[PDB]
RNA sequence: GCGAGGUGAGAGGUGCCCGUACCGCAAACCGACACAGGUAGGCGAGGAGAGAAUCCUAAGGUGAUCGAGAGAACUCUCGUU
RNA sequence: UGAGUAGCGAAAGAGGGGUGAGAAUCCCCUCCACCGAAUGCCUAAGGUUUCCUGAGGAAGGCUCGUCCGCUCAGGGUUAGUCGGGACCUAAGCCGAGGCCGAAAGGCGUAGGCGAUGGACAACAGGUUGAUAUUCCUGUACCACCUCCUCACCAUUUGAGCA
RNA sequence: GAGCUGUAAGCAAGCUUUGAUCCGGAGAUUUCCGAAUGGGGAAACCCACCACUCGUAAUGGAGUGGUAUCCAUAUCUGAAUUCAUAGGAUAUGAGAAGGCAGACCCGGGGAACUGAAACAUCUAAGUACCCGGAGGAAGAGAAAGCAAAUGCGAUUCCCUGAGUAGCGGCGAGCGAAACGGGAUCAGCCCAAACCAAGAGGCUUGCCUCUUGGGGUUGUAGGACACUCUGUAGGAGUUACAAAGGAACGAGGUAGAUGAAGAGGUCUGGAAAGGCCCGCCAUAGGAGGUAACAGCCCUGUAGUCAAAACUUCGUUCUCUCCUGAGUGGAUCCUGAGUACGGCGGAACACGUGAAAUUCCGUCGGAAUCCGGGAGGACCAUCUCCCAAGGCUAAAUACUCCCUAGUGACCGAUAGUGAACCAGUACCGUGAGGGAAAGGUGAAAAGCACCCCGGAAGGGGAGUGAAAGAGAUCCUGAAACCGUGUGCC
């Protein structure tokens, strides 16, 4: 598969960017994609070094505008330690 | 629709009967057209930020398509549609003399 | 890019650009999640750009077959 | 299941009668008897009815 | 059985998926209810005590989702005679 | 209609200060009171965002409401070692062929599935508004791997694996 | 052919005469679950093996494809056991599986309530229901028939016969058929004798089996012999053998063109209405448009149009192919069959005087000097030739698609559902199952001011109307109020 399939986009919060200063960057991943694959995708497009991966699954949340109720998409969010030495990543 | 974007029509019906003037815009799935100076609608339009004064705005509120007819090219007259091929092209033309609208 | 102007590259050079397309996508997407991107529109364009280069591709392995 | 491997006899369904003439139902069973017989070209124990093997056509094997 | 390379120690490295919020003797679970009911298991301090009894406390938790008066009959739950 | 009637679902609050259009009812403070083999702490099942932050007050809340398990936004769940799977099997269930049966099917062997059991490597401290044997700090352990290093044994009674 | 990026406003960013959006034909892509089929599983999840590929020193990771069972065919192994066979392995299969249209059809199994004014035979009813199999239809079908004539000539369906004949605790009820009139029409292929060739049992010139030929029936036909005669005119993929191609025509799936009034004037917010005048019409269907339009728009009548896929027909191509007579030496013409007893079922027909058809069980023919039927049975006569198969049409039905119709409904009606309805809600589950349409022609959806935290209101403005201001056309009654003439 593609490095790029398996990151969708980063998560761009107050939390994620206290995380950033840890060297740890966090992205939606694919739901199907293993922190194996995380780690290699981000080494391939970032050119980074990889610590670890930590991931985990968000459910979707129930949500209403209006009568109509629904489920927002289910979310695979992977945060990404980068070793020591190791270029940083441009968000 | 039988009239298009940039053509004079005189309006044949409404308050407006009598009056001519271009189509600034059409509106094929509602068979409408906005006729310049035709049917001015008062809008009250409170303080948005694209318009931060508000206040009440002269402008045109579009009209039925069947209530305009185009001119004919001769006479001035209305006319209804007819088409015709033209060096491969369809064109438009006044029923009533013969010549191309469009 | 159009399908005639797809179709004068050969399978190599096509799926070199489907490449460099995902990696435009990818960069586009990374720019609507900040906030950055302006020509929104684009994302569109590239998506089907793939799509188009794509098509080409399962044509020629189709006539191959 | 009880079926002439032969003829293809098997349990049809009908009636009890009373002498007062009450229907209740019931079946007959085929006479079939279990025996050693080619079938597919080697011996196989199988159903057939008593009535199929009375001329001595479905060979005993 | 399998076998030309093994065994032990070091050094370097690899280690996926699912769950993880919060309630959980409860207003979030089962009882149509923010319902005196029901809901497995672990831990469960002190004094006096045989004790997880009992009363008062510790850690910790809580003051209860209509109130203010009046202090009749009657009804209920109590105390005394 | 009954009728402004019955009811408002076990329980201790009081005052001061605050906020606000509005306060018995929200916040803070003080003292008082209640539970304490629980009314505490942890954790199943079950629930499924109810969690945290900011904003809100129509409805829901048996009163009120500035408040809330409610409404609107945005956020929050991090594991080689915890629990489950890439391990094991019990009851039972499924069941290649097979046996049986008007049909549908019933039964059952091999073989599987199936925890409530067996087996199995990580601890202490710290940290956020919201997670923590999961993050961070320190110090570990388990299985597997070989670009490598060292020692030892051995190339057909020939190590070793099994 | 000029707009467009759906509901859906809105900003945003764009696209489009270098032809977008949009419509139709043919393709491509098509996660995961599901027959679900690599194995498992609490559907939409988990875990594999084998190739090849990416990646790593390597382990771990990733991608693509294959991997169910049964069946068929082929090949290779071949147990106990000698040969074998069972079994195992591998390969080739657009082979099967599952679904549904709550319909129609054919089978297997098969109620009861109910009726009989009770109830058991009987009825309901071979219904409902369950199960299997289908097919576009199915089933039936080319006389062992109907009948009783100077006969008919496959089947099916409609009318009629007829509520007759009959059946029936002769009760309740059940209830034909043929003739006659119509729709539609079409007939065929085997098995056997025999011939030829080959194969394996030699039973040893006999027998069995497999191919091809031959042959197809009733005042008998065929084999067999005779003499004829054809080997390419006739037939054909709807039976009668079975594939394929081209061409031409007419349809279907997008479309195109298309006559005549802004006539004047009057009310009006608006004119399609009134009044006074024209005009078109193979077009006065319909819908829309500010009130009711043949002449305003979309259209309509008529006439055209298809790159592509598709339906039908036709022609050619293609493919296939002797059919008449005369003789009776023998031979052949469907066997555990017909039929019978016993027990049931089906026939309108309830065991009866009970033919006829089918099932189980047991018994069991004749075979042309033969056999069956004509409502017990026998004789005579008449009609026919079973125990093999195929066969269109007329007939049934409608989840659908297209066009249209209604002395059908018009929001408690009509579908349960005009609206995001099999939803919400209820139930462990099967399952049950709602309520809820209307601003205006157009949002012109009330700028601004005032009271109020808001809600809400009073002005102002828009509009024909705001007492049309958002469950906003009309707005009854119950019910709730304010005022007060009389008591
Ligand atoms: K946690
Ligand atoms: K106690
Ligand atoms: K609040
Ligand atoms: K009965
Ligand atoms: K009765
Ligand atoms: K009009
Ligand atoms: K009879
Ligand atoms: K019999
Ligand atoms: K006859
Ligand atoms: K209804
Ligand atoms: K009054
Ligand atoms: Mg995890
Ligand atoms: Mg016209
Ligand atoms: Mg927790
Ligand atoms: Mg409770
Ligand atoms: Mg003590
Ligand atoms: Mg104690
Ligand atoms: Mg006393
Ligand atoms: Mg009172
Ligand atoms: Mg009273
Ligand atoms: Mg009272
Ligand atoms: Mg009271
Ligand atoms: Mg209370
Ligand atoms: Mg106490
Ligand atoms: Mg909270
Ligand atoms: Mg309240
Ligand atoms: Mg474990
Ligand atoms: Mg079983
Ligand atoms: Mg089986
Ligand atoms: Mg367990
Ligand atoms: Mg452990
Ligand atoms: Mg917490
Ligand atoms: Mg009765
Ligand atoms: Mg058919
Ligand atoms: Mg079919
Ligand atoms: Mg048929
Ligand atoms: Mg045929
Ligand atoms: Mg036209
Ligand atoms: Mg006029
Ligand atoms: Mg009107
Ligand atoms: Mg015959
Ligand atoms: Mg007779
Ligand atoms: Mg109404
Ligand atoms: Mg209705
Ligand atoms: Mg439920
Ligand atoms: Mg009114
Ligand atoms: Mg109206
Ligand atoms: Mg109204």
């Amino acid at each position: 598969k593609d490095p790029r399939d398996v990151l969708k986009r980063p998560v761009i919060t107050e939390r994620s960017a206290d995380l950033m200063t840890e060297k740890k960057y966090t992205f939606e991943v694919d739901v199907r994609a293993n922190k194996t694959e995380v780690k290699d995708a981000v080494e391939s497009i970032f050119g980074v070094k990889v610590d670890k991966v930590n991931i985990m699954n968000y459910k979707g949340k129930s949500k209403r505008v209006g009568r109509y109720t629904g489920m927002t998409s289910r979310r695979r969010k992977a945060i990404v330690k980068l070793t020591a030495d190791s270029k940083e990543i441009e968000i | 629709m039988h009239v298009k974007k940039g053509d004079k029509v005189m309006v044949i019906s409404g308050k407006d009967k009598g009056k001519q003037g271009t189509i600034l815009a059409a509106f094929p799935k509602k068979d409408r057209v906005l006729v310049e100076g035709v049917n001015m609608v008062k809008k009250h339009s409170k303080p948005t930020q694209a318009n931060p004064q508000g206040g009440i705005s002269n402008q045109e509120a579009p009209i039925h398509v069947s209530n305009v007819m185009p001119l004919d090219p001769k006479t001035g007259e209305v006319t209804r549609v007819g088409y015709k091929v033209e060096d491969g092209k369809k064109v438009r033309v006044a029923k009533k003399s013969g010549q191309v609208l469009d | 890019m159009k399908a005639n102007e797809i179709r004068d590259l050969t399978t190599a050079e096509i799926e070199q650009k489907v490449k460099s397309l995902k990696e435009e996508l990818f960069n586009l997407r990374f720019q609507l999640a900040t906030g950055q991107l302006e020509n929104t529109a684009r994302i569109r364009e590239v998506r089907k750009a793939i799509a188009r280069m794509k098509t080409v591709i399962r044509e020629r392995e189709i006539a191959a077959n | 299941a009880r079926k002439c491997v032969i003829t293809g006899k098997k349990t049809t369904a009908g009636n009890n009668r009373s002498h007062a003439m009450n229907a209740s139902k019931r079946t007959w069973g085929a006479n079939l008897q279990k025996v050693r017989i080619l079938v597919n070209g080697k011996p196989k124990k199988v159903y057939v009815s008593a009535r199929a093997l009375k001329s001595g056509k479905v060979e005993r094997v």
